[PDB]
RNA sequence: GGCGAAAGCCAAGGCCUGUCGGGAGCAACCAACGUUAGGGAAUUCGGCAAGUUAGUCCCGUACCUUCGGAAGAAGGGAUGC
RNA sequence: GGGGUCUUAAGGUAGCGUAGUACCUUGCCGCAUCAGUAGCGGCUUGCAUGAAUGGAUUAACCAGAGCUUCACUGUCCCAACGUUGGGCCCGGUGAACUGUACAUUCCAGUGCGGAGUCUGGAGACACCCAGGGGGAAGCAAAGACCCUA
RNA sequence: UAUCGACCGAGUGGCUUGCUACCUCGAUGUCGGUUCCCUCCAUCCUGCCCGUGCAGAAGCGGGCAAGGGUGAGGUUGUUCGCCUAUUAAAGGAGGUCGUGAGCUGGGUUUAGACCGUCGUGAGACAGGUCGGCUGCUAUCUACUGGGUGUGUAGGUGUCUGACAAGAACGACCGUAUAGUACGAGAGGAACUACGGUUGGUGGCCACUGGUGUACCGGUUGUUCGAGAGAGCACGUGCCGGGUAGCCACGCCACACGGGGUAAGAGCUGAACGCAUCUAAGCUCGAAACCCACUUGGAAAAGAGACACCGCCGAGGUCCCGCGUACAAGACGCGGUCGAUAGACUCGGGGUGUGCGCGUCGAGGUAACGAGACGUUAAGCCCACGAGCACUAACAGACCAA
């Protein structure tokens, strides 16, 4: 994928539980995959700001619940590092739903995004309010 | 640049940038000031601020 | 069926034994290209700071951008170059065929060996170039050392002394520059063998740990779960198999972990001065202050703040050198904190 | 002190005899502990181990039921000087 | 069991049922999960349920067996730092286990087919400290399994 | 004969199962897992190739090839297997079905108990079910690290390189190439140049993060009459902050190219006048081999080389102040020709505004009064730096060709 422009220590996990910063109807996301990700023996997958992961939805309206999706990691509690070397965090974990062209599945973007999400999933970055 | 809390110049290649769930960016020169803040109290009264000073 | 995994640690740095030398040893020099020249120079670790630069990779989208950037101050005070060993080609590879040296000697090099009274600097030179002519002469070093006197964070005077190959363009132009560089005195300084934004391999003997275990010293894992209950916390699960029946050099054991030699690859040279610009306020922690000759490495470099450093010009660079990078900050904000 | 023959602290009284000591910022490793960012049972046969909760007052309390119970259900609020 | 009685007197009623009983079996459908040989509900032909050899069912009770959820967490991702007592060095005190002999081994082979000791090579200067335990088919108890008397 | 492939026939392996009863009954602990190390190739991925029912993209099949990789999860004790999402791919096998003087103890397989079936009964079951223990101070050998001696045969310093180890690097995504070649279209490459991620590796601590029973502060109970200042509440009563240091969750670094080959593509070329990549010869060509790179390495018995100093004195030991070092030992630095350690003072840091006094303070006749402001960027503290010979590195003993 095209480089991120910050470096990342992935705040999540296949199992992680986050947000989801849309208008789909889902309301919470469970982490199963990372798109592009092989680890190591006993590790468990880690995901972070800026990665794309497949995800089931935990809390939502009955027709988005259980459905398994595709979405970006846009927002993240565990710090990254910025060329000029300031950190930056969030106030908590948050996932855009997209579908497989990489567009926002839902038409609003709840919260902040990371400017470094721009540079990868430029419609969902064109979607949002505020970026950070 | 100034800490959003003490508001002491932030030295470069320094600090962190906490984002509230609104949009609002906060920078912080240190841990300390992050901490101090997250117990509730007010940069203006504590004495060993630049603000409060 | 038990999932496949890399072994712990690597095989190719030891034994992992205590070194012999605090001052290190290349064991490979840059290549004959430029022309004559001093392929390598040294000096005392003091700390980090970081400093704030201007990007100038052209392939970069930050090309021309602010970026921070770590970086270790080594103090590099100039050295001397005492002598002209040459080698000569033999049945059973080189072999030191004899040396050339000079008159005036630093104050205080009788410290460490015992300075010449009477030598003869023709008898020599006329052995090394005789067996130029025969075509039986390998390459020439110089004999180096340095004078931590004028470091006055580095408690010892006993100079460090280290042998430093030459290398440039034909042999014959090439003992003459070597000659001539001794003579004088040998002083000599890292501007003279490098430039600001080139890349260096960086040797240096690492922070010693004394005895340590498995798991910190080759990175096994913790006894998981319910097994770091039991009796074994930090033990491998077994020195191995049944058969063969003794225990194999490649099991991860406890032992000594630290004070070895290492040579760190390709690291930026970020920038060569002199004074007191990047100091830091209070002094660098377990060291003091600098101002002086100093280089700026970008990175770390292995071993302790007082640790003698050797340069080299990279020998296996793989980016272009970029001179003179931009440096638009040093901070020089106290490390206590 | 508090509900208290509870904890904790302290008298009267007893003791330094749950009887080998001296050294090394005192390494690895072990016992018994403290603290750990983000994630939060992914660990494991199994949440084993640890932790979470917690005293008291007010509000409030489901299914089921042998009408006794369930019940401190749950949930919410208060608490010093 | 056979057929639309036969054995051996009767021929399984009410229940319950893939059961702590169901071999086949992870039975089939559903719930729940990203995915559930689990759990629960239903079906149920029950290899081989069933009425004081008690059946069914059941509030309360339980350091009894299994399952799910919320909360929490170093159980884990993945380890780190620290505390106390040991460990290490020194004075003093001072055992035991074990011992056919020899013994610096290693890779192969051979041999009663699982060798430090045999064969062929390889390696090997001696002694000491610390370590975790690969081997001595380690030490411990004339195998309790199995057969034989 | 792209691909699939019956019958029948010939084999290799020693991974399954069976057979045998050679070894072991004065004991070789069982399944599964786990942890940690080596290996095999019948290759799942990665590299280089051939064929195609090969336009392309992608498949399908085959060849060389064991450098590296082959992961996370749901039921089940499971091995196995079924299932889910990721992936370049999520290959199989050997090591006493590697690994219990390493762990676990869920299954198996004692003593308790229930069910079904069988038995007159005791009781049984190659059925199910709940419960049910894991000893030992390492003598030798083995290896990981550390020392003392002898040999080579006065000392200091620098080297050499026989050998030895390495995966020190493997893999992926993305951009330009290019909506291009190819194709009616749909679809849709490559060489090469770049950016990044992942797994592995070595190191480091400016930055972020953790710790930090140094330290500073808040505060509960109780004891010292109150105040001030303290002890105890487990190795901090609890709570907040946190320097150094150590750390990872942080940061830095880990080629390009040569050489020789395999499969394969070829040249020249005969036997065989032609033909023929092969027989002699030659040009190429794999992540694999060698080198390059890193680490160890004068005990390499051919026991090494160079330079200087010294043989009445070079150098070393003891001693003393110390740590860039450290379990003993070892290693490194300084020793008045001195900043080596401490005191002191500055600097740089941590807390967060001291004791006392003054004013204010709901009230209360008053006494009394939680607390607020000022004095006070205060007080207290520092495993760091600098200055500074004040104190202590003194005095001095010894070996030595
Ligand atoms: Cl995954
Ligand atoms: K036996
Ligand atoms: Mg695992
Ligand atoms: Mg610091
Ligand atoms: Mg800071
Ligand atoms: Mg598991
Ligand atoms: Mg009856
Ligand atoms: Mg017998
Ligand atoms: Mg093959
Ligand atoms: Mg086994
Ligand atoms: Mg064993
Ligand atoms: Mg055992
Ligand atoms: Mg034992
Ligand atoms: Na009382
Ligand atoms: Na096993
Ligand atoms: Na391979
Ligand atoms: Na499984
Ligand atoms: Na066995
Ligand atoms: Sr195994
Ligand atoms: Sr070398
Ligand atoms: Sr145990
Ligand atoms: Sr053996
Ligand atoms: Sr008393
Ligand atoms: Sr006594
Ligand atoms: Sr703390
Ligand atoms: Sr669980
Ligand atoms: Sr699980
Ligand atoms: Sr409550
Ligand atoms: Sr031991
Ligand atoms: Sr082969
Ligand atoms: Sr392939
Ligand atoms: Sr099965
Ligand atoms: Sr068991
Ligand atoms: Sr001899
Ligand atoms: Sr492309
Ligand atoms: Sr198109
Ligand atoms: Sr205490
Ligand atoms: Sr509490
Ligand atoms: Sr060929
Ligand atoms: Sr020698």
């Amino acid at each position: 994928m095209e480089a991120l422009g910050a470096d990342v220590t992935q705040g999540l996990e296949k199992g992680s539980l986050i947000t989801c910063a849309d208008n789909t109807g889902a309301r919470e996301l469970k982490v199963i995959s990372v798109h592009g990700y092989s680890g190591t023996k006993n590790r468990h997958p880690k995901a972070g700001l800026g990665d794309k992961i497949t995800v089931s939805v935990t809390k939502g309206t009955p027709e988005m619940r259980r459905q398994v999706l595709e979405a970006v990691v846009v927002r993240q509690r565990k710090p990254i590092r910025r060329p000029d070397g300031t950190r930056v965090k969030f106030e908590d974990n948050a996932a855009v739903i997209v579908d497989e062209n990489e567009d926002p599945r839902g038409t609003e973007l709840k919260g902040p995004i990371a400017r470094e999400v721009a540079q990868r999933f430029g419609s969902v970055a064109s979607a949002a309010t505020m970026i950070v | 640049r100034e800490c959003d809390y003490c508001g002491t110049d932030i030295e470069p290649g320094t600090g962190t940038m906490f984002v509230h769930k609104d949009g609002a960016t906060t920078h912080f020169c240190s841990s300390k000031c992050e901490n101090n803040a997250d117990l509730g109290r007010e940069a203006r009264n504590l004495e060993w601020t630049d603000t409060a000073r | 069926p038990q999932p496949s995994r890399p072994r712990k640690g690597s095989l190719g740095f030891g034994p992992r034994k205590r070194s012999t030398s605090e001052t290190p040893r290349f064991n490979s020099w840059p290549s004959d290209d430029g022309q004559p020249g001093v392929q390598g120079f040294a000096g005392y670790k003091a700390g980090m700071t970081h400093v704030v630069l201007v990007n100038d990779e052209p392939n970069s989208p930050r090309e021309g951008m602010e970026e921070t950037v770590p970086v270790t101050v080594i103090e590099t005070p100039p050295m001397r170059a005492v002598a002209l060993r040459a080698y000569e080609d033999t049945p059973y590879g080189q072999r030191p065929l004899t040396e050339v040296w000079t008159d005036e000697f630093h104050s205080e090099l009788d410290r460490t060996l015992d300075v010449p009274e009477d030598h003869d600097p023709d008898a020599a030179e006329e052995q090394i170039r005789d067996a130029h002519e025969a075509g039986d002469l390998g390459d020439l070093r110089l004999i180096t050392h340095t004078v931590p006197d004028a470091v006055p964070s580095v408690p010892k005077k006993k100079p460090d002394v280290m042998e430093t190959r030459v290398g440039g363009g034909s042999v014959s132009d090439r003992l003459d520059h070597a000659l001539d560089i001794v003579e004088d005195g040998g002083e000599h300084a890292m501007n003279d063998i490098f430039r600001a934004g080139e890349y260096a391999d960086v040797a240096g003997v690492t922070k010693g740990k004394g005895t340590q275990g498995p798991v910190k010293r080759w990175g096994v894992q913790k006894r998981k779960g319910k097994h770091a209950r039991q009796g074994w916390r930090r033990r491998i699960g077994n020195l191995g198999p049944w058969n063969p029946s003794r225990v194999r050099s490649t099991v991860p054991q406890q032992g000594q972990t630290g004070y070895h030699q290492r040579t760190e690859l390709n690291k930026r040279l970020i920038d060569i001065g002199e004074g007191d610009e990047p100091t830091v306020d209070g002094g660098f922690v377990n060291y003091g202050e600098v101002d002086g000759p100093y280089t700026l490495v970008k990175g770390s470099v292995p071993g302790p703040d007082k640790r003698l450093v050797r340069f080299r010009p990279a020998v296996r660079p793989n980016d272009q050198p970029r001179l003179d990078p931009e440096v638009r900050y040093v901070s020089n904000e106290s490390n206590q904190g």
